[PDB]
């Protein structure tokens, strides 16, 4: 038994929050048999109440607000309430032996371990519609504000450091050479060595700290991206290709490569270049004016070049995404490509796509090169103008040679970050593209159905109410006016011809298909806006063709809860009739199944899927033509174990063969989207003027 | 100076009257000119004295 | 009495930070005093004799002095606002706790907008406290250092300023009360406007179902015109006060200029000394100028305090704390109860004597005006009988805790009012952290699950208003579920089935044995078919008991009025 | 519920007040710096001439 | 859309192929209600709740 | 790809006559026709639409 879950339930009840323990255990107890401190805190924060595991001595328990959970490493937690120093006794709600009980100081000291968790609730988050864009990074910057303030301080000190060297060169040129001043050159040399060592160390530290914090921000962004991706409706994935989403996710890696780079440090160095401007204006305003006029030329050139580069990178990303989609689709279906001998067509398509991709990349490279050369031209023109003006301003007094070269060094130090920014122009534009394409996924209606109802567990009461369904808006109707009602523990069978519409009820019970008219109700609750994790966790569906993950036999069987004991997995395999061929394998269990079950046959994957669906103890079990890919022996085993399978569940058996649903408590015959007949096997078979009799005679 | 709000003061802000009145004028239309001319004449008589 | 002595304990509780703010204020005054001395030094010993190094020393000292003064002023403002925020939070919590404990006669005799405006006066007080009004008062109070320095410089001009101060005091004394009266009028108009707005938005369904937009618009137009006229009067008085302050300031400025010119001409005063004196005189007056443009804030916080006192000085039906009297067993009895709606209204009940045992489902019937509808409001201590005593489980209800009694008793009325929340938030209003399974069970008991099933949003469906978005029968079933989801020892049905159709009423009556299990249930209804399955039926006529017994025990004899009522009902 | 909402409202108001104070102090700093610079330059101008 | 001043009302009410939903996706309340009521006519409408 | 492209995957340049003949032989002509796009229906990823 888990005491953290019960304690969280009690504490949420005290703070006027309703919590379903099963829902919390589903999404915050991934690895079974134990919540754990981190997941407990995450689950508590999920209910919009703030918690913190804190270090408190026994003498400080009189000042903390109660109730507070005492976290023990043994896993036997308890809740502390109403600490009283009148008698030195502690009222405590014991999680085990649920009733409360009073304890004295001596045994509280034995129970207490110096660990306590403080719980409080404060309002909630106001609703808002925050589409993903560059504004998403503002809260991340606000959160990591101490690091960025540290980075700003280090940047301004680095800028001060870079100002010392031109001053030292000036004093050397103006005094050391003129007055033959040794014993001053030595001091300048030592000070310069100290300055360069310290500026190198500080630049390294700034890069280290900024890279670490940006990596953490990117980790948060990636976690959010994947959480959003898994919550999207299935119609989203049904209309796209795998490579499209894969590229949209690798743009996150592009963003990470950007953040842990020299671009933002170069920008920071750029904004802190007015310190040099003050000194150069002190030297001579005539050349500082040239620099101040040069800067708008840089800005105008960048503004003119950026949109074209962005368009070229849009085209390049389109080429890359299509190439990735083609590659993924051709490698995944390589067996079909080899079997049909369509290698020349695939090679021709690949050659065309690769040529287009390389052409786009070359265009981007050429544009970036001409932009860099355009910036070099402005830099060198300003250099020539400054050389001429400085020569005149030195010939006529008013300026010294050392001051001139110090001015030149300061101008070079100002312009260098612009050059290194120009070297990574493609990175800036590609990051803009990456953010836009990441928002292409992060801005999409998810079916997560956020709310605060916390619906209870399911009793197997299914009800269809005037269901009308079309595959697509212009498609012909599949179910006209289906009206059905299934009670708990009722084994039921649905039969008919292909195209009658019996195959879509399975995906209506799960919220994969949205009916055009009517509603599907489980236990009286309409599923149209229910929590998908609440529904599909308690519904077990076995399809005609199931896919597996290349983890192992046991990890595939117990995927939904890795905390299943080996005995339960063995029992589930025995029920499905799969334990026999699993045991005889070279590795037995723990055998890798390969990509979507490559090592296993087609009739073995079906039994693995049956065992996987049985192991989780669902409340509703659906056999959608499960036993159509098996031989006679496996199907016979399944039908003989069906009586143990159907105990305590609402079992729905959809099959083409009428012999599968003979033992069902109630059979439903469907034809062209309408329930034409329904009843027992003998009741329906005894009428020759029906459809069940005709179908039974035809198949027999 | 401390008289309460009367109906005469209330009718000046009635939205119906404001809707009917087009090109409205200020409540003190000629006071600014009177005070400015007074300032000018006082200045000119102070300059000659 | 809550007028202004309430803030004294709050000030003293936070005395150790307010003293620090006072010391920071005096240090800010010293920092301000530093700079005019530097101007005097520059004007008398830099421009006159020689040198630029002393000028550089003055400049470098002045830069750091200014930076430190700015930082210190910002810190003082932050600390003062932080200290006053706690006081206003305490005031708000106390005000709402007092508001919820007021008797129902307080709310029945007033409008919603009145109370809402009296509570927005709390926000007005909070804005006054968390501002730069008391800091200006501190700056004005701590200006005697400037007076000492000025008296060191010249006594005549210091005397001129010292005589200018009472002019400010007298002008404020003269021009304050009329501004307070005008702001009283403005607040009254604002309260009326808020009440009208709340009443019109609440009943928009009737305003639009009928066609009275022009009437509402005319009333709104007149109210808005009056409110804006009052605001304009307040603005005019504030402008007059500000100009009166400016007149005194500039008059004393001119007098100081004349006297200082005559002083400097006759020796005994340098030009830099005069410049420093003028800057000190301006720094003394600046708090007065900055305080004269927030005059309305002072008068309005006074008026807001008065209105908060109006709310907080009324007596409360708060508590009866004596021994924490235990839970209720469903034993209700009446002893010589007579009740009058008002002391100048006709009597309803005269000598109603009753006694109900635990677990007894008793039905009470009658006609309109029989007085059976007041029993439910008498059991809860809402109606106070003229004379007599209402006893629940042997204990008088006039001396017990009202919250305890009204928590132990659940009542369903003819029409029920929900909140603008979800269905589950209304069912579990008394315990929002309660398990959902209990809510579902209670809804199934009342038959409310069926009609919720045809709702797309489910139990999260938000009731649009008090009862909007749901029909009368749906609201009645939701109220029954809300009453049943707790464990009330006493249930009262006060025509709680009028809005229901035959099917919903039948579903509820089939579950009546699960509803009445272990509870004392009193059924009051006009129709005689609802109390058919009761353990005892009681007939009332003009506040008196004329008949009692089982339904048949009463239906057998046509001489009884029960038989006549049943014949009319059929 | 009232206590939670009141606490949130007062926190928001205090944040607004803090930023307003910061802005006012920044403007005062700019004004005072300009005053110091003008005082220094005017001292040089009066000592020198014009 | 009509800026014209329609005349007074005679009690002729007509429902023509009325389909109505409470919400954009809620179950249909009225499917194909067709009705015609003449002036001065007393009409009684009954049925179960819902 | 589309139905006709998948059916003609081994040789993308093939006329609709052979596609029709093969679909009639396999017994899939009818269902494909009953569709709205006919032989141009996109099957989705790994033929998930069928
Ligand atoms: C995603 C990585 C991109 C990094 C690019 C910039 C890196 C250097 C950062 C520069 C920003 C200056 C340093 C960050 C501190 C920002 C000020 C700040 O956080 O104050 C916080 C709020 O200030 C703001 O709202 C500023 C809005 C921008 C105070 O916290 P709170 O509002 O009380 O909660
Ligand atoms: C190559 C130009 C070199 C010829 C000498 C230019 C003279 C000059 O710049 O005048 C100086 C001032 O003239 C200027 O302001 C020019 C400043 C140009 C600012 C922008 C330069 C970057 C433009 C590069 C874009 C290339 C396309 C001072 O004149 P004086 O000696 O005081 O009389």
């Amino acid at each position: 038994i888990d005491y953290g879950l019960y304690a969280l339930e009690i504490l949420a009840q005290y703070h006027n929050v309703s919590v379903n323990p099963e829902e919390i255990k589903h999404r915050f107890d991934t690895d079974g048999t134990g919540l754990g401190l981190t997941s407990w805190l995450l689950a508590a924060k999920s209910l919009e109440l703030k918690v913190k595991q804190v270090k408190k001595t026994i003498d400080r328990l009189n000042f903390i607000s109660l109730p507070a959970l005492v976290w023990r490493e043994d896993g036997r937690h308890f809740i502390l309430t109403k600490v009283s120093k009148e008698a030195n006794r502690y009222l405590i709600f014991d999680l085990e032996q649920r009733n409360p009980r009073v304890l004295e100081q001596s045994e509280f000291e034995a129970l207490y371990q110096g660990h306590i968790i403080l719980i409080a609730s404060r309002s909630s988050v106001t609703g808002k519609l925050a589409k993903f864009d560059f504004t998403w990074f503002i809260p991340a910057i606000i959160k990591y504000r101490k690091i960025f303030i540290e980075t700003l301080v280090v940047s301004v000190f680095l800028q001060l450091f870079a100002l010392i060297t031109p001053l030292f060169f000036q004093v050397v040129m103006d005094k050391v050479l003129v007055h033959r001043g040794f014993s001053t050159l030595n001091v300048i040399t030592v000070a310069l060595s100290v300055v360069v060592v310290f500026e190198i160390i500080l630049s390294g530290l700034r890069t280290y700290i900024f890279a670490h914090s940006t990596s953490r921000i990117d980790v948060e962004l990636g976690a959010k991206l994947f959480r959003h991706l898994l919550a999207l409706p299935i119609s989203y994935f049904e209309s796209r290709r795998v490579g499209d989403t894969v590229a949209r996710v690798r743009e996150l890696d592009q963003i990470r490569n950007f953040l842990t780079g020299q671009a933002l440090t170069s920008v920071l160095d750029l904004l802190f270049s007015f310190i040099f401007f003050a000194v150069m204006w002190y030297y001579s305003p005539k050349l500082t004016l040239v620099i101040l006029f040069s800067l708008p030329c840089y800005a105008a050139w960048s503004v003119f070049i950026s949109p074209i580069l962005r368009r070229r990178l849009d085209d390049k990303f389109s080429r890359n995404a299509d190439n990735q989609s083609f590659l993924v689709e051709s490698v995944t279906a390589i067996n079909t490509i080899k079997a049909m001998a369509v290698s020349p067509q695939m090679t021709n398509i690949w050659d065309k796509q690769l040529a287009g991709y390389v052409a786009a990349g070359f265009k981007v490279t050429v544009l970036a090169t001409i932009g860099q050369q355009g910036i070099q031209l402005i830099q060198k023109t300003v250099m020539i103008i400054n050389l001429w003006l400085g020569a005149h301003l030195v010939i006529s007094g008013d300026l010294s040679i050392g001051q001139l070269i110090a001015f030149n060094m300061l101008a070079g130090q100002i312009v260098a970050p612009v050059i290194r920014l120009a070297q990574i122009w493609q990175d800036f534009q590609q990051v803009g593209i990456s953010v836009t394409r990441l928002g292409d996924v992060l801005n999409s209606p998810t079916e997560s159905y956020h709310g605060k109802l916390a619906l209870p567990e399911i009793n197997g009461n299914i009800t269809f109410r005037n269901i009308r369904f079309r595959y697509k808006p212009d498609s012909p109707v599949i179910l006209d006016n289906i009206n059905l009602s299934i009670k708990q523990g009722e084994v039921i069978g649905i039969v008919g011809r292909s195209g009658s519409g019996k195959s879509t009820l399975t995906k209506l019970i799960q919220r994969f298909y949205i009916p055009e008219n009517g509603q599907v109700l489980i236990d009286g609750h309409d599923l149209a806006l229910a929590d998908p994790n609440w529904l599909r966790r308690q519904v077990g569906v076995v399809l005609q063709d199931n896919v597996l993950l290349n983890r192992s036999i046991i990890d595939n069987i117990s995927l939904a809860n890795p905390g299943m004991s080996v005995e339960k997995v063995i029992y589930a395999a025995k029920l499905a009739g799969a334990h026999d061929f699993i045991s005889e394998l070279r590795e037995g269990y723990n055998t890798i199944v390969g990509e979507q079950g490559a090592g296993l046959s087609g009739g073995q994957r079906q039994r693995i899927a049956i065992a996987r669906a049985l192991v989780n103890n669902p409340k509703i079990l659906i056999f959608d033509e499960a036993t159509s890919a098996l031989d006679y022996e496996s199907e016979h085993i399944i039908m003989r174990n069906m009586h143990k399978i159907c105990k305590g569940r609402t079992v729905i058996i959809i099959a083409h063969r009428l012999s599968t649903v003979k033992n069902a408590d109630r059979i439903i015959v469907m034809e062209k989207g309408k329930i034409v007949e329904q009843g027992k096997h003998k009741e329906l078979l005894s009428e020759p003027e029906s459809l069940y009799s005709y179908l039974y005679q035809l198949q027999s | 100076l401390d008289t309460p709000v009367r109906e005469k003061d209330e009718n000046e802000f009635l939205p119906a009257h404001l809707e009917l009145i087009e090109t409205p004028v200020s409540r003190r239309p000629r006071l600014v000119a009177y005070f400015i001319m007074g300032f000018l004449v006082i200045a000119v008589i102070l300059s000659v004295l």
